[PDB]
RNA sequence: GGAAUACUGCCAGCUGGGACUGAGGACUGCGACGUAAGUCAAGGAUGCUGGCAUAAUGGUUAUAUGCCGCCCGUCUUGAAA
RNA sequence: AAGCUCGUAUCAGUUUUAUGAGUGUAAGAAGUCCUUGUUUGAACGUGGACAUUUGAAUGAAGAGCUUUUAGUGGGCCAUUUUUGGUAAGCAGAACUGGCGAUGCGGGAUGAACCGAACGUAGAGUUAAGGUGCCGGAAUACACGCUCAUCAGACACCACAAAAGGUGUUAG
RNA sequence: GCCCUGAAAAUGGAUGGCGCUCAAGCGUGUUACCUAUACUCUACCGUCAGGGUUGAUGCCCUGACGAGUAGGCAGG
């Protein structure tokens, strides 16, 4: 998807300030937010 | 024409006759199941039922149109005879949005005078050589109702090309024949 | 319908620099000329890189018979549109006229060979001058010196429903 | 190449989405990696608005509405140097005409049958 | 009231046409021609007789 | 058959006659029918025109709408014509001498009309004062103002 | 070499036979023939004649003949199925 | 269905021109000129002015904006594009038609086939389909082919291996 | 190209029937002819539209239209 040529922009982004946002991005962003969370949660086992 | 035709051949030239800058157009086949661009062409060129007939003056935003409505029509160069016996008989004016026959020049003139046209034979002029009022004039007469033609098509099945031994598309002098076994 | 003979005479539209392009002469077979210009402007693009939209009809003239009441021997050279390709077929037609002949060969090829009249394309008529030349037997048995032959079993067109005779195919 | 708010693009690829290859629309979002773009699409009987996003090589400036400024711009001087010079001018375009008469010599030209 | 096709009422066509009149008396639609003796090219001739 | 362009037996409308049963409307209806068939003035157009409207469009005209309206430069001695009902008003202290015509007038405004020394008069007397309408002043009260 | 004829087209050329229709209801219009008064096939049929004068035309009713016509309603795409 | 407007107004299931792609966009008051003000240039302006030769064709008398509520929303068939397939049928998308609500002519008969859409009549002419008889209409004219111990008058799909045959015709 | 074989069950039956063989079969060409609620013209009904008019929601002149379930409006 960060490749990809063209993305269509989804109707739920409208209404908000992450409108004019690249897809991309924020798909980059969910991504290392899921990774990150992963590691947290790993460490929370580790703690336990 | 026919002697510059002759002095051609005297010099041992070619006369190349200018291209015919009129059709006369009619439609052929019924208002069920036509595609919706067809359709539209149709409609833009006024022939809305069956057996109806109007002038085209000939350029090329217009031959598309015709070629885009090919199978739903029988076109082709009208002669001088064919369009004065089309006038004199079914010839009808639009006036105040309603169909008023062409029984007086007072009827032509009240409503072409403004053009220059005083009479039924200064409109077929204007018809005939296509002038600076040709869309006036030709948007004046109300697109013509021709019978069925008096002694038939002249083939089993009308849905074939005139070439192809059929009756729709462009038959150039036929038309003339045609036409005035329908009017 | 019944066959008359044209020249259509062709060119390119002429451009800049290119006045006086190539003009180009074909002989049709068509019943009329509408149809006639229709399968020259076929041929031209068939052959040369030539459309109906670039180019002009600089004439089209009818070609008579020269001499309509002479018996004349044809071979006709034609070949018919298949999938395995063109297919050269050479036919002998004894008329008095290259249009009959024509018109025999259309008809004979819708009979035969089941073939239409946009399907075939006829490449030369030509008049065979010397008998010696005619190599067809169901032509060559009607070139016989005194060839004399009878019509037995004549039927006669009845104009009533009832016949109060019993009739006669004498001839 | 900058683009700018309300400007006209084609869109171009130098797999999916093929549908918008060849059309047209306006520009209403531009940042520093990407280009927005407004897409009418017939769904239907009525054209609906969408918003695509594009990367930068994947757009060019349209040349759309460049007839019509050169004709705006040669129609005005045109009719400036009629008021000047009084005289008749015409100045809308006509469709293609049917052509005149001709000769056509054979002269050096035989005509060759196929 | 009633719609008279000038092709078939004389007095119809004549109201129409005042020319109409002139027309039919100097029978106008059988003018004869002047004839010339003007010759085809044997170049023309040569490529309608040609195969 | 015939590829009909538009729709067939289309009514225009355009309200060609009052829903009322008043037989004094009806009598007025029919003098502005005369009125705007024989003379081709617009005064008389509009006039019969407002005379087919419903009640919830022929609002009220006061008289202070009627003072502001002649308090227009070159307007002073302009009949004023409201096809409708001309009510009163207290919040205005001082009002014009000047002629009114109305379909009614309301017992305060008529009062408060002739005290100020003009005079209301009915739309027929109107007509016979300006058969095409010269020197008159149409008034409409506010539409949205009602909810 | 000089004619003719076919084919195609045109005529505000002439003319014979058949069928259906006759709406409108003082005048007004556009025209045509006449030097003219007038006349006309020109903004929709009149003139002349016969027979009958009642079951004769017509209506109704019982039927016969030619051709056409499946039993309605509901419910389901759809229904003789 | 009601109002306010406007009405050379608003346009258009169409073409043309220019410009993209291998069908999109654009074609004037939601303009244009001179005049040099804004942060030597892009992009916005101060003031004036040019029309019924106001910026392609064709058609069009209704168009725009506000309120305002009866019935209904998972159907079948066909054509054209794309992707994947099966012993074979086909399966997923997108667009466009036909039918349900719809009679009439023809295809003997008939949901999707060919014509054509419907006030009551008269006359004329046709469509598709037909003209031996049933049955209105040439046992017409013309060139050829075919004889089948259940020919053919059919759907252009399958049986069908372009296989077999000392049938016959033309290449 | 046409013809024959190129697989068939099971009440008696189907190019729609009769029948047809230089066809009334097959391919093609030319004409003539037949007849739809379609097309042309006329009359009449209704609807809509445009006009005129000092029993006036009446009268007169003109043009064009008429399929229809759930549903809607109007006159009876
Ligand atoms: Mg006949
Ligand atoms: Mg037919
Ligand atoms: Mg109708
Ligand atoms: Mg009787
Ligand atoms: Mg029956
Ligand atoms: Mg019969
Ligand atoms: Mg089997
Ligand atoms: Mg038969
Ligand atoms: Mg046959």
């Amino acid at each position: 998807l960060d490749d990809q040529w063209l993305v269509e922009v989804d109707d739920k982004v409208k209404g908000t300030d992450n409108e004019l946002i690249d897809p991309r991005t924020l798909n980059r962003a969910e991504r290392k937010r899921l990774v990150k969370k992963n590691e947290k949660q790993q460490r929370r086992n580790m703690k336990n | 024409i026919i002697q510059a035709k002759r002095d051609a051949k005297a010099a041992g030239s070619y006369y190349v006759e200018a291209q015919h800058k009129l059709v006369f157009v009619v439609r052929i086949k019924g208002i069920n199941k036509i595609p919706p661009k067809p359709r539209k062409v149709l409609q833009l060129l006024r022939l809305t039922r069956i057996n109806s007939g109007t002038f085209v003056k000939v350029t090329k935003a217009t031959l598309e149109l015709l070629k885009l409505i090919e199978p739903y029509v029988a076109y082709g160069y009208p002669s001088y005879s064919t369009i004065r016996q089309l006038v004199y008989k079914r010839g009808f004016g639009k006036i105040n949005k309603q169909r008023v026959p062409l029984s007086d020049n007072a009827i032509i003139e009240a409503n072409l005078g403004k053009y220059g046209i005083l009479s039924i034979d200064d409109l077929i002029h204007e018809i005939i050589t296509v002038g600076p009022h040709f869309k006036q004039a030709n948007n004046f007469l109300w697109p013509f109702k021709l019978s069925n033609p008096s002694g038939g098509w002249g083939v089993p099945r009308k849905f074939k090309h005139f070439i192809q031994g059929g009756s729709f598309g462009n038959r150039e002098e036929f038309i003339n024949k045609l036409v005035k076994s329908m009017n | 319908a019944h066959f008359k003979e044209y020249q259509v005479i062709g060119r390119r539209l002429p451009t800049e620099s290119v006045p006086e392009p190539k003009l180009f002469r074909m002989r049709i077979f068509a019943s009329n000329e509408v149809i006639a210009k229709s399968r020259y402007w076929y041929f031209l693009q068939k052959l040369h890189k030539v459309k109906k939209a670039s180019g002009e009809i600089v004439s089209i003239n009818q070609i008579n018979e020269a001499h309509p009441t002479k018996v004349k021997n044809f071979g006709v050279w034609v070949r018919y549109d298949s999938r395995s390709g063109t297919h050269n077929m050479y036919k002998e037609i004894r008329d008095v006229s290259r249009v009959a002949a024509v018109e025999t060969l259309y008809q004979d090829m819708a009979a035969r060979h089941r073939a239409r009249f946009r399907s075939i394309h006829i490449l030369k008529v030509a008049e065979i001058e010397k008998t010696a030349d005619v190599k067809r037997q169901y032509v060559k048995q009607f070139l016989t010196k005194d060839l004399k032959f009878p019509l037995p079993h004549r039927v006669q067109k009845s104009t009533k429903t009832f016949s109060y005779k019993r009739p006669s195919t004498f001839y | 190449k900058v683009y700018k708010v309300g400007d006209i693009v084609d869109i171009k690829a130098n797999m999916p989405h093929k549908f918008y290859q060849g059309k047209t629309g306006v520009v209403y979002n531009v940042t520093k990696s990407s280009v927005g773009v407004i897409i009418n699409k017939m769904v239907g009987n009525r054209y609906l608005e969408k918003r695509l996003n594009l990367r930068v090589e994947h757009i060019k400036h349209s040349k759309c509405r460049q007839e019509f400024l050169e004709r705006v711009k040669a129609n005005a001087a045109k009719r400036a140097e009629a008021k000047a010079q009084g005289v008749a001018v015409q100045l809308k375009r006509q469709p293609a005409q049917p052509r005149e008469s001709r000769i056509v010599s054979t002269e050096g030209n035989v005509p060759q049958t196929l | 009231v009633l719609k008279k096709n000038p092709l078939k009422n004389k007095q119809v066509l004549l109201r129409l046409n005042p020319y109409a009149k002139v027309f039919a008396a100097e029978k106008l639609g059988s003018k004869k021609a002047e004839k010339t003796g003007t010759k085809p090219a044997a170049v023309f001739t040569e490529t309608l007789k040609h195969d | 058959g015939i590829d009909h362009t538009s729709k067939q037996h289309k009514r225009s409308g355009h309200r060609t006659a009052p829903k009322s049963d008043n037989v004094y409307l009806k009598l007025l209806v029919k003098l502005y029918t005369f009125l705007a068939r024989r003379t081709d003035a617009p005064f008389n157009k509009v006039v019969l025109k407002a005379l087919f409207l419903s009640k919830i469009n022929r609002p009220p005209v006061s008289v202070s709408r009627i003072a502001r309206a002649l308090k227009q430069e070159g307007a002073a001695n302009k009949t004023v014509v409201v096809v409708g009902t001309v009510t009163d008003d207290a919040r205005i202290f001082e009002f014009p001498k000047t002629t009114v015509a109305a379909l009614r007038f309301t017992a305060g405004a008529r009062a408060k009309i002739v005290k100020a020394g003009g005079e209301c008069i009915t739309l027929d007397q109107l007509a016979v004062r300006a058969p095409k309408g010269q020197n008159t002043l149409i008034l409409r009260g506010p539409r949205n103002s009602r909810e």
